This record gives structure tokens, sequence and C-alpha cells, in this order.
């Protein structure tokens, strides 16, 4: 049976993820959010360009606009 | 009377007119009445909420005509 | 009593005659315009385009989405009003 | 006939689309589909990536796509 | 009647099969080409078919004009500077006009973009090496008189002269 | 709240940044709070351009991209 | 108004016989209506419809048996 | 919610890492929130390549729709 | 001039210079006002840049959101 | 105050029609779809691809406010 | 009545003007003067209290006793009177005219359309069921009973829409197929007339409530 989006993402809040931005940037982050705009936040998290892996970040705030993955 | 009760998808309050001229609503969760509006001057039996139309009652009289609200 | 739509009096006066527009890729579009929406949203039937270097083709009819646009030039005829 | 009704049409019949996405994003996911909303998201499951500069595929499991990032949707074919 | 400002706007424009925009001014009396630049080039087509124009001039500086018909007219001239008036034009049809010399189509060497063109009718037709003298003078020409040209007609116009 | 600054804002010095690249330096007057900015005695510094002045200009607030405010503006009884 | 029209030149392109049927049949009256086809059971044939029956019967006797591409196209 | 991220932010007087669409990087200290994530940038450090740039911003104002990525360093030197 | 009903009446009767989003810059007449930032343009020019050319124009209606930059200054006008 | 209703698009369904997308792409396809989210719905379509040759598109959907561009091959009466 | 005794009276008339716009398409199906959906859900959003009469739908000569919705919208409602004749309203702030359909000696009680809509079966004291085209306004069918019929349902299935169940005077419910006019199977197993029947399985199972 089929499930909804947002207890889709309480599935996936917790979890270890796969993140990539719409420019070509990825990232690995952990994440807890709910707001009406569907923004996301994630927490010490690990900068990844072009399947290279570039920094570890501590918390990152990024707009739901420009994200488009979020699965684990 | 064979008064037309009906139960739309709102069913959670149900629906039902009667010869009074008056409608009634009760609620299934406390089992309590709870409704107030009134049709048409004269003893009628008929009543139907609109099954795709979210704010919308239709009713008919036997005077020849038919009313909404 | 109502007096609101005044750009919507303007629209519907802008109807039946012709519109120049613009897109985000960069072309010009020229066309007859019936069709108008209080959510922008308008529709042209048929249409002639024009690129910026030297090709162009003729449109039966276009449709056009009123909040992912460039704006739309209206006809003279709306200064008699 | 509906988007939403054709997205349970598409996971009823386990239907394999493929889905594009808008602004500057040059990538293609065929991947199977289970979520329904009235704003038509989706949720996309076992799924594979297709890199345009390369044409290389890895595997994905089970990530959420919003349905306002999303372009076209239609019924996956094979690329290479 | 006459080809006045009013004739343009009261006659049908219209999208024709070909999905270009077309203007009618058919049979409408008109003895000479006059007062077309109210159109400002906005019509793809210009029809002035059974009219009575005496010649082919006094158009003004038309772009977006790709096909003009001119058939049952009585033009016997062409004016030299129709190449700078419509220098883009590519179909200029003179079906069942009174063209009788060569003279005339030296005008339309000038027009390099022309393309298709009809004499059907024309006393030109009937002339000594009338084909040949278009092939040799009009090598952009593709079709004339609605039939093709043969790469063996094209070799042999361009033997005879040189 | 943010509604507040924007519509006590006025006389001050700001220098504004547009979409394009571009850099614009110029005092307001204007009292309301839809964030509509009003500017006298401009200065301009288009991107790859030469800079050029303006006796006034008027600019969508939501355009702007970001803007630069100055030292004696104390924005804490502003953003209460 | 409608006729079938058979026999017409298979090796014309597509753009270039639309223009040519469209200049012929204009020129022998206000009739513009035509769709052409090309694929195998459609190839060399168009149907065709006239604004009047007068215009139609000029039209239809003069290119009754006529060489177009130098080949006879029919009417009917 | 991410404003929690903000309103701590703020309220520590921390430092954040921000990064733009294209060409610019940006450090600076934060203190407003709202539901369209508008903020208001104090003491902020302005680092781009064009030749390596630098310039400074004691105040800065940030409009939520033209949005940018925020990284939180606290690690950076406070005031 | 932005929005405010009041202010757009003032600057009525003037020439008006718009800048957008592509480069462009455009010199215009201007009798009308929509709340929403919808405004008539009327006796407008256009400049481009591959060199540079102009076009004459037909009248114009602008939406604000599209405009970048907007100035006011110009003598008395014609009708 | 009231707003405004949907389109006639009854007078341009279940037509036949090519449509156009960024980045040069052509697509041919039919179309019967409609809602108030104003989306659209593609069915028995071909693509055209700009790098490739053509696929069959199997009953294809595209959202509204991402792509709206067509081209009908059936004149409108 | 017989066939040619109901079409010798003229009991059905044309009188509709705008049966065509635009298109020859239907006009009863498709909201055609109209721009909202022409399908629509069971629940648009959360209600809302009611407002106001639209009109009182002028017309009929006696009194009204029954509505029925039109399949899949709301749109169209369908009237049936003691006149003996039935008409169709237009409910989305609309007040045009539609086709009249009448064939019975005495007053209609019930009309089902059936499940695919182009069809409507009416019950009347006259003791006859009749078959009426919506867009052709014909009847041409009439089944004959022993006893008085006092319920009608059609089948809940697309296919089975051809069969349905008649609760009679006599206590028995009898299963007929529209198609035949056949008594396909009797179910005799209640006390007293059988009121009203009702299904709690689709094409598998009914319940049947009577004086029982």
């Amino acid at each position: 049976q089929p499930v909804n989006p947002k207890p889709f993402l309480n599935s996936l809040t917790g979890k270890f993820v796969v993140c990539k931005l719409k420019w070509g940037m990825e990232y690995k982050g952990v994440l807890v959010a709910v707001d009406s705009y569907m923004n996301l936040q994630l927490a010490h998290a690990e900068e990844y360009i072009d399947g290279n892996s570039q920094g570890n970040l501590g918390e990152i705030l990024i707009r739901c606009n420009n994200v488009l993955y979020v699965g684990g | 009377y064979a008064c037309n009760i009906d139960f739309s998808p709102d069913q959670s309050f149900l629906i039902s007119g009667d010869a009074d001229g008056k409608l009634f609503i009760w609620d299934w969760r406390t089992h309590k009445i709870v409704g107030k509006w009134k049709a048409h001057d004269s003893t009628c039996i008929a009543a139907l909420w609109h099954p795709h139309e979210k704010s919308r009652m239709i009713t008919a009289g036997w005077d020849g005509l038919i009313k909404m609200w | 009593m109502t007096s609101v739509g005044v750009p919507i009096k303007i629209l519907h006066e802008a109807e039946g005659h012709m519109v120049t527009l613009e897109t985000v890729t960069g072309e010009v579009y020229r066309g007859k315009l019936s069709e108008a929406e209080d959510n922008m949203n308008c529709q042209l039937a048929e249409t002639v385009v024009t690129f910026r270097d030297g090709r162009s083709h003729q449109l039966d009819n276009v449709f056009i989405r009123g909040n992912k646009i460039r704006f739309m030039i209206l006809p003279d005829m709306l200064k008699n009003a | 006939v509906q988007p939403v009704n054709l997205i349970f049409r598409y996971l009823q019949n386990r239907t394999r689309v493929q889905i594009w996405l808008y602004e500057d994003v040059t990538h293609r996911l065929e991947g199977y589909i289970i979520g329904f909303d009235e704003f038509m998201n989706v949720v996309f499951d076992e799924a594979e990536e297709v890199n345009m500069k390369t044409k290389g595929r890895n595997k994905i499991g089970r990530i959420l796509l919003k349905g306002d990032n999303i372009t076209l949707i239609h019924a996956a074919q094979q690329e290479a | 009647v006459r080809l006045t400002t009013e004739l343009f706007a009261e006659r049908p424009q219209f999208v024709n099969s070909v999905n270009m925009r077309e203007i009618n001014l058919r049979g409408q009396k008109i003895p000479v080409i006059e007062n077309m630049g109210v159109t400002r080039d906005q019509f793809d087509v210009i029809d002035l078919t059974d009219n009575d124009i005496r010649k082919l001039d006094n158009f003004p500086t038309f772009s977006r004009l790709n096909t003009l018909y001119l058939h049952n007219n009585r033009i016997n001239y062409i004016a030299p500077d129709i190449a700078t008036k419509l220098p883009n034009l590519k179909t200029l049809a003179l079906t069942n006009n009174n063209i009788c010399e060569l003279g005339d189509i030296e005008p339309l060497a000038e027009c390099k973009k022309l393309e298709y063109v009809t004499f059907i009718g024309n006393p030109i037709t009937h002339k000594d090496n009338y084909r040949m003298y278009m092939i040799y003078k009009l090598p952009t020409v593709r079709v004339i008189d609605f039939n093709r040209v043969r790469l063996t007609e094209r070799e042999a116009a361009k033997k005879m002269f040189k | 709240k943010l509604v507040r600054f924007l519509m006590k804002l006025s006389h001050e010095t700001v220098n504004i940044e547009l979409k394009n690249g571009t850099q614009v330096s110029g005092t307001i007057m204007g009292v309301d709070v839809a964030m509509n900015t009003h500017l006298r005695a401009v200065s301009m510094t288009v991107k790859n351009k030469e800079p050029v002045k303006l006796d006034t200009l008027s600019i969508r607030g939501n355009n702007i991209r970001y803007i630069i405010l100055p030292d004696p503006l104390a924005l804490d009884t502003l953003l209460i | 108004h409608t006729i079938y029209v058979n026999n017409l030149n298979e090796k014309v392109k597509k753009d270039e016989l639309k223009r040519s049927l469209h200049m012929v049949f204009t020129q022998f009256g206000e009739i513009i209506q035509l769709m052409s086809f090309r694929k195998e059971k459609m190839r060399g044939q168009a149907h065709i419809v006239f604004k009047e029956v007068s215009s139609a019967s000029n039209a239809l006797r003069a290119l009754q048996g006529f060489p177009f591409y130098g080949k006879p196209m029919r009417i009917q | 919610g991410p404003l929690s991220i903000l309103t701590n932010s703020v309220k520590n007087n921390h430092q954040v890492l921000i990064n733009c669409r294209n060409n610019k990087k940006l450090l600076g200290r934060v203190k407003a929130f709202d539901r369209h994530c508008n903020m208001v940038l104090e003491n902020v450090k302005e680092m781009w390549t064009e030749v390596a740039k630098d310039r400074f911003i004691s105040k800065m104002f940030l409009r939520g729709d033209s949005v940018i990525l925020v990284v939180k360093n606290p690690l950076a030197q406070a005031e | 001039t932005i929005s405010k009903n009041n202010k757009m009446m003032a600057h009525l009767n003037y020439r008006m210079k718009i800048i957008l989003q592509d480069g462009r810059t455009f010199i215009g007449f201007f009798k009308a006002f929509d709340k929403h930032m919808n405004i008539l343009l009327a006796e407008c020019e256009e400049h481009r840049q591959i060199g540079e050319e102009k076009r004459i124009l037909g009248l114009v209606l602008v939406r604000g959101e599209h405009i970048v930059s907007m100035t006011v200054d110009g003598p008395p006008p014609r009708d | 105050m009231s707003k405004t209703h949907p389109p006639e698009l009854k007078k341009y369904m279940d037509k036949e029609m090519d449509l156009k997308l960024n980045g040069n792409r052509r697509v041919s396809g039919i179309l019967r779809g409609f809602d108030p989210f104003m989306n659209m719905v593609i069915d028995e379509a071909v693509e055209y691809q700009k790098d490739g040759g053509s696929v069959n598109l199997g009953m294809t959907v595209i959202r509204g406010n991402s792509v709206v561009i067509m081209e009908p091959k059936e004149r409108i009466s | 009545k017989e066939d040619s005794e109901q079409m010798a009276e003229e009991s059905s008339t044309l009188h509709l003007k705008e049966a065509e716009d635009y298109q020859g398409r239907s006009f009863l199906v498709p909201p055609s003067f109209t721009g909202v959906n022409l399908r629509e859900d069971y629940v648009p959003e959360r209600c809302f209290v009611p407002k106001k009469l639209v009109h009182t739908y002028r017309g009929h000569n006696k009194g009204v006793n029954f509505l029925q919705w039109f399949p899949k919208s709301a749109h169209l409602f369908l009237s049936c009177s003691m006149d003996t004749k039935i008409k169709l309203w237009e409910v989305y702030d609309r007040q045009r005219v539609v086709r009249t359909y009448a064939g019975h000696k005495l007053p209609v009680r019930e009309v089902a359309f059936n499940n695919e809509g182009t069809e409507f079966l009416s019950a009347s004291f006259d003791r006859y069921v009749k078959l009426w085209d919506t867009e052709t306004g014909q009847v041409k069918q009439r089944f004959h009973t022993g006893h008085v019929p006092y319920c009608l349902k059609y089948h809940p299935d697309d296919d089975k829409n051809h069969m349905f169940l008649v609760g009679m005077q006599n206590k028995k419910i009898i299963q007929w197929d529209s198609r035949s006019g056949e008594i396909v199977q009797e179910y005799d197993r209640h006390l007293q007339a059988v009121n009203s029947i009702t299904f709690f399985d689709k094409n598998r199972r009914f319940a049947s409530t009577s004086d029982d």
C-alpha cells in the first residue's frame, strides 16, 4: 500500500540519507525538520562535489527549493 | 413517514429532513443532536445533500417548486 | 456594490487584438490574444515567433501560465480607456 | 483520469517510470513509485540515476522527490 | 473601388493553409498598387489576383512578405527596384499576365532570393529559348510553371549561352 | 518583527545589490511596510560597466539580493 | 464540395507540392483548403474542399488531364 | 524547526559561513528570523574570487527569496 | 513610485527609465497603476546590446516583478 | 470576490499536438488531462532527442507549473 | 398502454432549442455551459454553511415528490412529480431549460438512472416500468406485473446493469433481466411486502428489508 510523504519523511527522519543539490553539490547529514515550506536542516554534515569528498561541516541550513533528494 | 434519510461522505455527521420543514443533524461520535436549519413553509418529504459539492443542499415540496440552500 | 478588478477591466479591453511577449529563453513572440484570468494565465490563438538571429516560425496556439513567465506587451488601444 | 489516480495505476501495476527535473539540472531517474498526496509529491524507490556526462548508472534506494521540482513523468525505457 | 487605407481594414485578414498571414484584395478593380505601407509589412502573403493592375511598381519596402500572388492581372512591365522593395520575396506568381519580353525578367534577376515563379499564359512563354534564358538568368529559382527542372535542362541552358 | 524595520527604515544610507551582479548606493525616503524601496541621491555601479550617478531611483525591494546597512543604525530596536 | 484527387506526381516534396498545389488552386479561385499525405496508400492523393461549386467547376475543368510536374493529375 | 537553528545562532552570537549561488562567500553574525528565513547579518566578512578580493561590511540585510546556503561556525571568533 | 497609489499619481506626466533582467534599458511615458505593481508604458524606446541597436516600439504594459531598476527624470511631456 | 474558471480546454483536448521543451527537444503526443492544479497528461507520445534517436512515451504526465508549450496539428474550428 | 397507444397520444414532445452549442456533443453528460470540472470528486473541501436560493424552478403543474442527482456530478438533478412528467434542472447558478419526458397514466413514484447514465427507468402507479433514452427521448420496452412493485434496485456492477431486483406487494423478491424481461430466480423467505433492498457486497450478496 502507498504511504504519504509526511510520515515517509518521518521514516527517513533519524536515518542516514544521501542528498544532492540541483547545482551539482552533494551532502550527507542527519535531519530533523517539520515546517510548512518543507525545509531541511542538517547537522555535522559532510560535503561532496563531483564525487570527491571535500570537508566535514557542522550544522547547515538549506532551503527546500534548491534541494531535491532525501533517501537512505 | 418514509423520510429520505441521507448519509453523505460527511457521514461523521448525520443529516435528515422531515415533514416539520426543519433539518436536524446528529454527531455520530457523541450521539448528540445538533442542527437548526429550516426549509419550505409546508410539509414535504425531500432532502438531499449534493454528492459532488461542498456547501449546497436541494429540497423539493408539494407546492411544485424546488429550492436550494 | 463592487469596485475591484481595475487591471482586469484593462485586461478585458486588451482581448481580441495582437500582443507581443518575450520568454526567459530570450526569443520574442507575436500573437493574437483572447483569454484572461485573475492568476495572469493567458492563451494566444495564432502566433508568430522570431529568434535573435534570423529564424522564424508560426504557431497556432500558445498557453501562458501567469506565475512563471516574463511580461507581455498589450495593444495600444488600451490608452483610450 | 488524474495524476494522483494515474500514480495509483503505476503503483498498483508496479510501473517503472522515468522522471525529469526542472531548472538547472541534467539527470534522469528511473524508479518505481509508492506515494500519494494532493500536491502530487513522489516517493521514488529502486531508482537509478543516469549521469549524462558519462551515461553511467548508480543504484539508489528509496528516495522522496518533491513534486514542484518535477518536470515530466513517463514510463521508463532503456537508454545507453 | 480604390486601394485606400480603409480597404485593407474592411477586407478579410486571415491565416491561410500554410499558417502564413494573408490579406485578400482579389478583384477590387485596383488599377495601380498603392497605400500598401499601412499594412506595415504585417502580412506574410498579399493576394492581388483578378484585379486590373497595369504595372508591378510602387511597392513599399517589405521584408516579411514571403509570397505575392498576381495571377490574372494585366501587368506587362517590372520595375528594376522590385528587388529593393521585396528583397526577401521568395515566390512571385505572374500567371496569366501579359509579360512579353526578357527585359522584364532582368529586374527579377536582381531578386537573389526569388525561388518560385509562374508565367503560364504569358506571351513570353511563346518566345524562343524562353525556358533556357530563365534557367540561366535565374539560377535560384527552383520551380517554373508548376513543373520541375531536370539537371540535364540546367546544363543545357548554361551550355547554350556559354 | 522584520516588518517594523522596513517601515521605519528611512533617511539612512545603504548599499544595495541586484540580481544582475549590480551594486547601488542611495539614501532612502519612504514610509511603508511592503518593502517598496525609493532612493534619492543615488550612485550606480553595474557589473562590467562604468559607474554612473543618479538623482533618484526606485527599486522593488523583493528584487534586491541584499542590502548593506550603515553603522549608526541601531538595528536592535527596529528588529524588535 | 469534397473531391478525391489521384494521379499526382509522387516525387514532389511535401512542402513543395503543398505550396505548388496551393498556388494552383488560389489561381483558379478563392479556394484554400488542402491536406496532403505521403504514406503508402495515401501517396499521390489529396482531399480538397471548395468554397463554391462555380469556382470548383472552373478549376476542375482546367485541371482534368492537365500535365503537372510532367504527370496528368485526375479530379473527381 | 530550522528557525531553532536561527534563533539559537542569534541568541549565542555565533558566526555562520554563507556561500552564494555563484561566486561569493560570507562570514557574518546574525540577528533576525522569520518564516521566510530573512536574515540580518552583522560584522560581516566577504571573500570571493573575481584575483582574491576582500571587503568588510559592518551590517548587512539578506532577503529570504534570493536564498543562499548557510553553514554555522561557532568556532570562528566571537563579539 | 512603486505600488503606493498617491506616489503613483505624482510621478505621472514625466519621462521614466526602466532596466530589465536582460540588460536592456527602456524609456517611456506611463499613465496607469495597478497596486500589485503593473504599469502601462507608452511611447517607449528600447536599446539592445549584441554593437548597439535601437528599435521603435508600440505601447506596452510592464510587470514590476521583472523590473530591476526604475528612475524618473524628464522634461514637460508630449501628448 | 469571484475569480475565474479554467479555460475552455474542451475545445483543444483529445487532439494530436507537438510539444516543445527547453534545450531544443521535440515531443509529439496526444493530450487528455485537466485538473484544478492545471497539470497536463500526454499519451501515445514519441520523443525526438537532441543526442540520440527516438523513443515512445507510455502514458506521460507533465507537471503544469513547469512546462507549457504546445503546437497542434489539427486546426481549431 | 400499448406502444402504438402511447405513441399515438403524443406522450413525448420536443421543445429544447439549445440542444447543441459550438459542437455536436451531448448536453446531458458534460456541463457544456460551465468552466468547472466536467467530472467531480465526492469531497472537494471541508463543508461550509449554506447560503441562498438560486431560483424557484417554476414550471411544473403539480407538487414535487422525489429528487435525484446526475451520475458523477451535481450540476444536473432529476425531479419526479405527481404531474406524470420528469424534468431536469441545472443547479450551478443556472436557469436553463431541459427537455421533458412523459408517458405515465398515473403519477411517477421514483426514478433511477442506469449506472452508465444514458438511460433512466421510472416507476409509476400504472404498474409498469418504462425504459427511456435521455438523448433520444423515446421508449421501447414495457414490463408487466402480477402484483404491485414496491422496490427497485439496479445491480451494483457495470456489466450486470441489465439485472434488477423488484420488491412486490406479495412477499417474494424476483430478479429480472431488463434485456429479456424474464424471471431469473425468485427469493421467498420474508413475511409481508418487501420495502427496500441493500447490497452488502458488490456482485456477491444482498441484504433486504421488509415489513418482516
